[PDB]
RNA sequence: AGGAUUGAAAGGGAAUAAGAUUAAUAGUUCUUAAUCAAGAGAAAUGGUAACAUAUCAUGAACUUUAAAAUGGAGUGUGAAAAUCUACGGAAGAGUUCUCUUUUCUUCUUAACAAAAGUAAAUUCCACUGAAAUGAAUCAAUCAGAGAAGUGGAAUUUAUUGGCUUUGUAAGAAAUUCAAUGAAUUGUGGUAUUUUUGCAGUCUUCAUAAAAAUUAAAGGGAAUCUUUUGCUCGUACUAAUAACCGCAACAGGUCUCCAAGAAGCAAAAUCUUUAGUUAAAUAGAAUAACGCAGGUAAGGGAAGUCGGCAACAUAGCUCUGUAAGUUAGCAAGAAAGAGUAGCUCUGGUGAUUAUCGAAUCAGAACUUUAAAGGUUAGGGG
């Protein structure tokens, strides 16, 4: 697994035409961004809710989405 | 104390059998494999372990980008600096001296 | 610091008055028991003395024992910084 | 031993499979004697030597 | 171009881990997350230098160098784990008419990668040029073929880059609670052991493997996605019942992991995790003669081939120690004294008033007067 740090990496992994999956998981202190590539799985440590909320409209509607929660699915 | 077992088939501690036991989640310890330790390079003429080049395996270099297995400069990962040096002025000298004793002395 | 102690479904078995008297006398703010007066006096809720949660299941329990009425009642936190009592 | 080779594997399986009493229906054909199996072996009792 | 076959399930060697699952298999299955090999879609900069740059930035024949690939001892030390411990807690359990802010349990994290923060040791580079000689280690050892100082570069430290930290990753797992759903998962130590590296020192009339395979150099010839990964082993015992001794034989048979007390000690003795209470039948009575373990008045080898057997000495500290001698030893010679419990006192540091280590010495008081439960030289 490997880790994006800032804002642009993402959209632009988002925006790109290699993704499989997103998984978006909720903790007590931030929101981590886990896309599913065809190699790894990109993370993004998340701890402001607007910025969320635009990465969540960045996500295209084809792929699927999975959220998770204090419940495991 | 948690106490632990050879994964593998081998049961003897040789060299290449070498482990590290590590704990894991729920208290245990789990078993790795760990790596033999190795040797680096060594100048061609004064046999001195050359710095730039790590030491790992002889095939592990092949995996290391194509910069960090070579020092950038003559006679680079088989001469040391000290190693070179000695040869500019070996072949320099020696060649302008023959220039003065023999060839129109 | 203020621990709660629930006899929702006990008060019959324990009254609370004499639960307000032992805490009272035999909590050893400084190795003496009795000599709670920075103890507010079912909760405790003190803030001058230090204590410990884990100390206040030590006298309930001690309590119970001392009226022979261990052996139905179990002592069990309600993860809201008190205790509530079970069977 | 864990370790064997193919051949010699089969070899043991073989064994195992001679290794078996006669069937009842066998045992009922007219002027049938072969009632026990006397090559029959265990592993504690006699050691095949393979 | 150079020499054929075979020869290691302990030598060399491309690449995988955590959790879960079965009546039984699992670095092999499942979930998740990775890695490796073979394929498919006039030719670069920076740094004074040591040297550095997500593939970059061409590099044939031929040749060389290095790695794979190298004894042992002993000392110091970095890091991890275990044990112990300091502060702060959360949950559960045990004791409780005598006390005990109490005693115990849980508080975890992989392969592979990332680079907030920050280490120890060694070797090199630049400036300068050391004598009134300095620098340093437990020990050493080093310097005008250049010390110390200041500023840098590199390598090693069980994967990337050593440790904390991060992704994986809390959604797992552990401990509780309710009847599937809920809670928590800090920070340290100038302590011991183990493991793994590193640094120098000592030692040899001992110098302590080779190839497959890989990279680099000298030379200048030429102009991210995706597929596949075949064959064979894989159950179980590994031994006071699965192996070899005719057997469920007190014999024999190579290895890995390794808690507390006490102690110099992996010793004897007792206990925790795990395992087991059966391992060629028992019950009653308590004769002789036995096998194994003991004691004994007074005397003390008078027994006997012979002190055979047993008794006796036994740790640590201090004092003291002969003749003889190859001058190294004898020597723990021989011989004598001290040692318990409790209440105290002082010495040995770190950091800059706070903190920390077992070690040594000394003093009052008390008693059943103290190595002796176990372990543990008889001497001349």
């Amino acid at each position: 697994p490997k880790q994006v740090q800032e804002f642009k990496q993402i959209l632009k992994l988002l925006k790109s035409g290699s993704i499989r999956a997103v998984r978006v998981k909720t903790n007590g202190e931030n929101t981590k961004f886990k896309v599913r590539c065809a190699k790894y799985l990109y993370t993004y440590i998340c701890a402001d809710k607007a910025k969320a909320e635009e990465l969540k409209k960045a996500i295209p509607k084809d792929i699927h989405v999975v959220e998770i929660a204090k419940k495991a699915p | 104390a948690v106490r632990v077992t050879y994964v593998r088939k081998h049961s003897y501690n040789t060299k290449s059998n070498g482990i590290r036991i590590v704990k894991t989640a729920g208290g245990n310890m789990t078993v790795q494999h760990r790596q033999k330790i190795s040797n680096g390079v060594r100048c061609g003429d004064c046999g001195c372990v050359l710095a730039g080049i790590r030491h790992i395996r002889p095939h592990q270099y092949g995996w290391l980008g194509k910069s960090k297995r070579t020092v950038t400069r003559a006679y680079g990962g088989v001469k040391c600096h000290k190693c070179v040096q000695k040869k500019i002025l070996r072949a320099f000298l020696i060649n302008e001296h023959n220039l003065i004793k023999l060839a129109a002395a | 610091f203020s621990c709660t102690i629930d006899l929702t479904n006990c008060t019959d078995f324990i009254e609370p008055k004499k639960l307000v008297t032992f805490f009272r006398q035999t909590i050893k703010v400084q190795g003496r028991a009795g000599n709670t007066k920075g103890i507010e006096v079912v909760t405790i809720t003190t803030s001058s003395a230090k204590l410990c949660k884990r100390y206040m299941k030590y006298l309930m329990k001690k309590y119970l024992k001392k009226n022979n009425l261990r052996e139905w009642l179990r002592v069990i936190s309600d993860k809201k910084d008190g205790f509530e009592l079970k069977f | 031993t864990g370790h064997k080779g193919f051949s010699y594997k089969l070899k043991l399986g073989k064994k195992i499979h001679q290794n078996r009493g006669v069937p009842q229906w066998f045992r009922m054909k007219t002027g049938n004697t072969i009632n026990y199996n006397f090559k029959r072996r265990h592993w504690n009792r006699r050691k095949m030597g393979m």
